[PDB]
């Protein structure tokens, strides 16, 4: 049987990267060869591993993060980088083995109107640790003076709206990211090329 | 956190919600202009107050964060642009009745009509009427009418609300803490914290007389040249001494003397070059042209027109189907989208405004990078001045040739230049007096050292003294002559139009230095030019980012406004008035009027 690749990256909707979605990929048969030579991602960069060397290797587990992001920060997911993204969003590890694959969605994530689907967080009290996850909704405090829950002067709501419409510029515009991350262990390998 | 971190917060948030709010409106006035109908008008002025409304209630945030105790000059810069900008501290009262003036004055300008002394039903507005007979008419009489009565019919009107308007701004003006309205509009050249490139407000008034003083020798010649081919055009109505009568400088104020060209031509046998007839040709469209403009851009380093400005711009008439604003605009939305707003025809001028108005949107693209609030000019004069110099730069014989409009062997006699020289000078130069005349009356009015009953009075006494024109008829003080221009009815600062002139050639000279250019300055075409590219691209990425003297010295070398290259482009000119006037009395006497 067949891994569920078309399930994440034809999926009908994306995560917004604060609430960035993973699905752990095993017992299935990878079929990267649809992938690399696809002519229709922007950014395709792997590190540790190989690109048309995978189909060959079987791996313990796989996982497959997937989110939306604007153009100009698609450079934020790749190790050791530094940004709102990268930061408070979706961080990768600086020892980072897998491969990074993105792609324009304007003619699917953007409305005339604007999209408010999707959301971004722009405060944090630290920066994100490898593969963490913030999805609170808590009142920033900007300042040293309490919030108590408020939103006012110094106190900020952490997630904002990207507002994707199709007159954006490139570097504007939503683009749908998947970042796959290769494991190999002791474990029951299941993940193997054909 | 300390003050300065918490107000970077501040802009985070600031910029994010603004560049949203931003776009929203600039959308809604895109498709206003683009097609008008009565419901993209209610989008637009309804997506208008939602960003009006947003910077009022920033503006007083902002003010939370001290200016005196950030650091980071970046931040300090975009806090004072935002305390500054969307500030309202006029009384609610005294806003509404300032708003109501202003409104009416501009009514009264766009609506006024005169009439015909023969007939009373005949009446013509100045949009489409009165500015056709300033620009085209020969005869003597035609023009005083249209002239005075303009003054008499709607200057006179405007004199009472321009009285109340000068109190009620000079009070907006001291509740912002500047010492008078015209304090206010030159706070725009104010610099200060940067050691070595401050600039005081009132340090404007004394460079732009101290540049004036050089420009008076180069005008001198060229106002005694136009007399005397003027006196051949009106025999018995122009003195050989005297100064130039308003109403024959070829528009309704002699703001520029361009249309005064068929009458003072050097040599009316050799035709101006114009490559309009090559253009229709060569099957030239308004792609082509744009597609032109976007190689001579990247052909010094800078970069393309990106994939949206080719497919949301509007570069021709949409037709019948939408109404639209006619109007050549570059639009920065904000969000990477650059469009270009005209209904472009295939002739050589409109060839050259699309140089000038990508030469904008390169400014734009440039400073993107830029926070918001710096996503703007050094100072007010700098954008216009960088659209102009492409326009230069693309109308030289030697980039037509380049580009297959002018033919190979195509040969440029001095007496083309010369012809060419003095086209430029009556747009050029003509105006220079004209601008510094008109805001230095304004200046001294809205610091009162021009009381109201003398308005009139000191008005004609500066047009004979500084710009060498005299009256027609005479005015008491019932006129109001300043407010029939556009700009003085309708609230718009005037100076930036003299500022602008100088950098624009202080440009092209650093530019061309660069592009090893060897003959006259005005013979130089910075195409192909890498060097040339990155000096003025070291600029252009600054935006606000920096004071304007140090913008102005990563191009030319200086920090300061500088009127040298602008007399280096009109040299060969200036030698040739020279030689003319060797007959004539270059100079003129304040004492003759017409009507004296
Ligand atoms: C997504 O679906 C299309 C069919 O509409 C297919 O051609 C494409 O290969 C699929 N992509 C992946 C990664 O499976
Ligand atoms: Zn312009």
């Amino acid at each position: 049987n067949l891994c569920p690749f078309g399930e994440v990256f034809n999926a009908t909707r994306f995560a917004s990267v604060y609430a960035w979605n993973r699905k752990r990929i095993s017992n299935c048969v990878a079929d990267y060869s649809v992938l690399y030579n696809s002519a229709s991602f922007s950014t395709f960069k792997c590190y540790g591993v190989s690109p048309t060397k995978l189909n060959d290797l079987c791996f313990t587990n796989v996982y497959a993060d997937s989110f939306v992001i604007r153009g100009d920060e698609v450079r934020q997911i790749a190790p050791g980088q530094t940004g709102t993204i990268a930061d408070y969003n979706y961080k990768l590890p600086d020892d980072f083995t897998g491969c990074v694959i993105a792609w324009n969605s304007n003619n699917l994530d953007s409305k005339v109107g604007g999209n408010y689907n999707y959301l971004y967080r722009l405060f944090r009290k630290s920066n994100l640790k490898p593969f963490e996850r913030d999805i609170s909704t808590e009142i920033y405090q900007a300042g040293s003076t309490p919030c108590n829950g408020v939103k006012g002067f110094n106190c900020y709501f952490p997630l904002q709206s990207y507002g994707f419409q199709p007159t954006y510029g490139v570097g504007y515009q939503p683009y749908r990211v998947v970042v796959l991350s290769f494991e190999l262990l002791h474990a029951p390998a299941t993940v193997c090329g054909p | 956190s300390t003050i300065e971190e918490q107000a970077k917060f501040f802009l985070d948030k600031f910029n994010h919600e603004a560049e949203d709010l931003f776009y929203q409106s600039s959308l809604a006035s895109w498709n206003y202009n683009t097609n008008i109908t009565e419901e993209n008008v209610q989008n637009m002025n309804n997506a208008g107050d939602k960003w009006s409304a947003f910077l009022k209630e920033q503006s007083t945030l902002a003010q939370m964060y001290p200016l005196q105790e950030i650091q980071n000059l970046t931040v300090k810069l975009q806090l004072q642009a935002l305390q500054q900008n969307g500030s309202s501290v006029l009384s609610e009262d005294k806003s509404k009745r300032l708003n109501t003036i202003l409104n009416t004055m501009s009514t009264i300008y766009s609506t006024g009509k005169v009439c015909n002394p023969d007939n009373p039903q005949e009446c013509l507005l100045l949009e489409p009427g009165l500015n056709e007979i300033m620009a085209n008419s020969l005869d003597y009489n035609e023009r005083l009418w249209a002239w005075e009565s303009w003054r008499s019919e709607v200057g006179k009107q405007l004199r009472p609300l321009y009285e109340e308007y000068v109190v009620l701004k000079n009070e907006m003006a001291r509740a912002n803490h500047y010492e008078d309205y015209g304090d206010y509009w030159r706070g725009d050249y104010e610099v200060n914290g940067v050691d070595g490139y401050d600039y005081s407000r009132g340090q404007l008034i004394e460079d732009v007389e101290h540049t004036f003083e050089e420009i008076k020798p180069l005008y001198e010649h060229l106002h005694a040249y136009v007399r005397a081919k003027l006196m051949n055009a009106y025999p018995s109505y122009i003195s050989p001494i005297g100064c130039l009568p308003a109403h024959l400088l070829g528009d309704m104020w002699g703001q520029f003397w361009t249309n005064l060209y068929s009458l003072t031509v050097p040599f009316g046998q050799k035709p101006n070059i114009d490559v309009t007839d090559a253009m229709v040709d060569q099957a030239w469209d308004a792609q082509r042209i744009f597609k032109e403009a976007e190689k001579f851009f990247v052909s010094v380093g800078l970069p393309n027109m990106t994939q949206g400005f080719w497919e949301n711009s509007m570069l021709t008439d949409p037709g019948n189907v939408q109404k639209a604003v006619c109007h050549p605009t570059a639009w920065d939305l904000g969000k990477g989208d650059f469009r270009i707003l005209m209904c472009t025809k295939v002739t050589m001028d409109d060839f050259l405004t699309a140089h000038h108005e990508m030469g904008h949107i390169q400014y734009d693209m440039a400073y993107a990078a830029q926070p918001f609030l710096l996503r703007n000019g050094a100072n007010e004069g700098f954008h216009e001045a960088v659209g102009e110099i492409m326009s230069l730069s693309a109308a030289t014989p030697k980039h037509l040739k380049s580009i297959g409009l002018l033919s190979p062997d195509f040969q440029e006699d001095n007496e083309t230049e010369i012809n060419f020289l003095l086209k430029q000078a009556l747009t050029i130069v003509g105006t220079l007096p004209f601008t510094y005349m008109l805001e230095k009356w304004r200046w001294m009015v809205f610091k009162g050292e021009i009381p109201k009953d003398q308005w009139m009075k000191k008005w004609w006494e500066m047009k004979r003294e500084i710009v060498g024109v005299v009256e027609p008829v005479p005015h008491d003080e019932t006129y109001c002559d300043p407010a029939s221009l556009f700009h003085v009815s309708n609230d718009y600062s005037f100076i930036r139009y003299y500022t602008r002139t100088l950098y624009q050639f202080q440009f092209q000279e650093a530019l061309c230095q660069a592009a090893k250019h060897e003959g006259p300055l005005h013979k130089c075409d910075i195409s192909n030019s890498t060097e040339a590219g990155q000096k003025l691209f070291n600029m252009l990425r600054l935006g606000k980012s920096e004071p304007w003297t140090l913008a102005l010295e990563n191009v030319v070398g200086a920090k300061n406004m500088n009127v040298r290259p602008l007399l280096n482009y009109f040299e060969p000119l200036f030698t040739w008035l020279k030689d003319q006037n060797k007959n004539s009395f270059v100079g003129w006497s304040t004492d003759w009027s017409p009507y004296a």
